[PDB]
């Protein structure tokens, strides 16, 4: 009966322990990698910077040829630190609606995991504005304690749903809730609300 | 009255660089530039300048490989390293070389410790060292 | 044979596991990193551009930022420093000297004397021996009641074998396989291997390979 679950946990354990080693593995070849790039970057720029220092006076074409260096190395090596992964923005929203949620003293309601893996970059990015916009309307106006996000996909559509616990407050262009529908409609999605118990906004976006 | 240098230095772009950083000093002449350890052993066996720039990861002999072959000529050997791997340090020191700095210490220092080290001073970095 | 086709399929899938566990990784390096080091590089092309700006028009200003620039990377390439050696895991020496304290406090007399040192062993399977030595030491204040302790770590072969001895006295069951498992998965792992004798106190030989 339950030695089901005993067992059940004992292979979830005994997995874990597998995933720490690749892991650690994975992290072991990035530390390589980095002493060998950005390493070698940030020893020239210091180099190539004390030199065009020492040369202001003496060949300051000499010093602006170094300072191009120094800062195109710079640009690369921040570009090389961005190519350690292929990409995720609405995981980047995510973090940023928790930070908003924590600082307004509403319990944020989600689960990392479901969050969808594959969408296009723009359909990401149009959702990432949705979810931003549905969360300030909840800070802003519901007076809610709890917010609800849920991410899902569901046959061909990402569908997100945020709501609240709050009041609805409204009773139009050039605002959110009007400007997310329009720009969802333009992509082939949707936009609902339900305003009875709190405020729910499922938005759906073709994947 | 000037100090001849050797550099031995894998990557070019650095090569060049220190090679700058030390011909701007009065009292200082870089006479060779390489880019393996043989580079070096080469030179200071045959040209014998006063010290050799060593770096230690270069293709073919590292700099520790070519310290070692080069430990009873009479050149100074200074290593040059950005991060410290363990027993780089023991391996230095009994290979004789005379200083073990960082590549990116600031160039005043380095010139600093080519001169220290033409006075017969043991120069190493305490970050180097195996002890914080 | 079919048997190489569905190890075919075996590594196929173990690989894909994998791929999906070093992406979770990168992605969380990748954030860690673009946050305390991004801003810093950054900083360093603009004060460069800058810098190179005003060269002719602002000399003692372009000095004024270099020495900015200089410091600035000075201070990120201790940051890196720092970032690599920690996502390298614990060194065995470092390990060795962590069970000599522990085996002391806990009144037990440590034997070990260096013989056939690994030369070189990767940072990774360093790391699994650091651990399984941890935990084997830990066992034996735990649980033996030994007086003495005797550790080998050699290189012998193609493997790196780690040996930890006791003359208290085995407490477990028949089978006693928490860290004995542990060891013996992570181990396994690694292409190593974990045995137990039990006669004469507990004694442990721990295997991973090694060229
Ligand atoms: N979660 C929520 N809880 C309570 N009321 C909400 C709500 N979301 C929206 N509303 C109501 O709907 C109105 C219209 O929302 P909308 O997002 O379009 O404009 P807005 O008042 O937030 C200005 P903008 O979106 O341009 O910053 C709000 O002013 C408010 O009365
Ligand atoms: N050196 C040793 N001397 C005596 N008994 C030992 C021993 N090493 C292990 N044992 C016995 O084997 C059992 C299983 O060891 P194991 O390391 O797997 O679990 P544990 O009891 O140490 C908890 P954990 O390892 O999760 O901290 C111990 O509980 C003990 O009875
Ligand atoms: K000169
Ligand atoms: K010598
Ligand atoms: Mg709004
Ligand atoms: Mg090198
Ligand atoms: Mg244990």
């Amino acid at each position: 009966r339950k030695e089901r679950e005993r067992l059940e946990e004992k292979l979830e354990d005994a997995n874990e322990r597998i995933a720490e080693l690749v892991k650690l593995e994975e992290r072991q070849r990035i530390a390589r990698d980095l002493e060998d790039t950005l390493g070698q970057k940030l020893s020239l720029i210091g180099l190539k910077s004390d030199l065009a220092r020492k040369l202001i006076y003496k060949d300051p074409e000499q010093a602006a040829r170094e300072l191009k260096s120094v800062q195109q190395t710079a640009r690369t090596s921040l570009n090389e630190v961005r190519k350690i992964v292929s990409g995720i923005r609405l995981k980047d929203e995510l973090i940023n609606i928790k930070q908003i949620l924590e600082a307004a003293d509403i319990m944020f309601i989600y689960e990392e995991e479901k969050w969808p893996e594959n969408i296009s970059l723009l359909n990401e990015n149009i959702l990432s504005m949705c979810l931003k916009e549905a969360v300030t309307n909840v800070v802003k106006h519901s007076q809610a304690k709890t917010c609800r996000v849920d991410i899902q996909q569901l046959w061909k559509e990402v569908v997100i749903t945020v709501s609240d616990d709050g009041t609805f407050k409204g009773e139009s262009k050039g605002h959110g809730l009007l400007g997310m529908r329009e720009r969802l409609e333009f992509a082939n999605g949707s936009l609902h609300i339900d305003t009875e118990n709190g405020t729910k906004l499922t938005m759906a976006i073709p994947n | 009255s000037m100090i001849s240098i050797f550099i031995a230095e894998d990557q070019q772009m650095l090569l060049g660089a220190l090679g700058s950083l030390l011909n701007l000093e009065d009292d200082m002449e870089v006479v060779g530039k390489g880019t393996t350890g043989q580079d070096a052993v080469d030179f200071v066996k045959k040209r014998q300048p006063d010290v050799c720039i060593m770096d230690i990861e270069m293709p073919g002999k590292t700099g520790l490989e070519a310290a070692e072959e080069l430990k009873d000529t009479g050149c100074k050997i200074i290593i040059l390293t950005t991060f410290a791997r363990p027993g780089y340090f023991q391996r230095a020191i009994k290979a004789g070389v005379k200083g073990y700095l960082l590549k990116d210490s600031p160039s005043e220092e380095l010139a600093n410790a080519i001169r220290s080290v033409m006075n017969g001073k043991r120069i190493y970095a305490p970050e180097l060292m195996e002890d914080l």
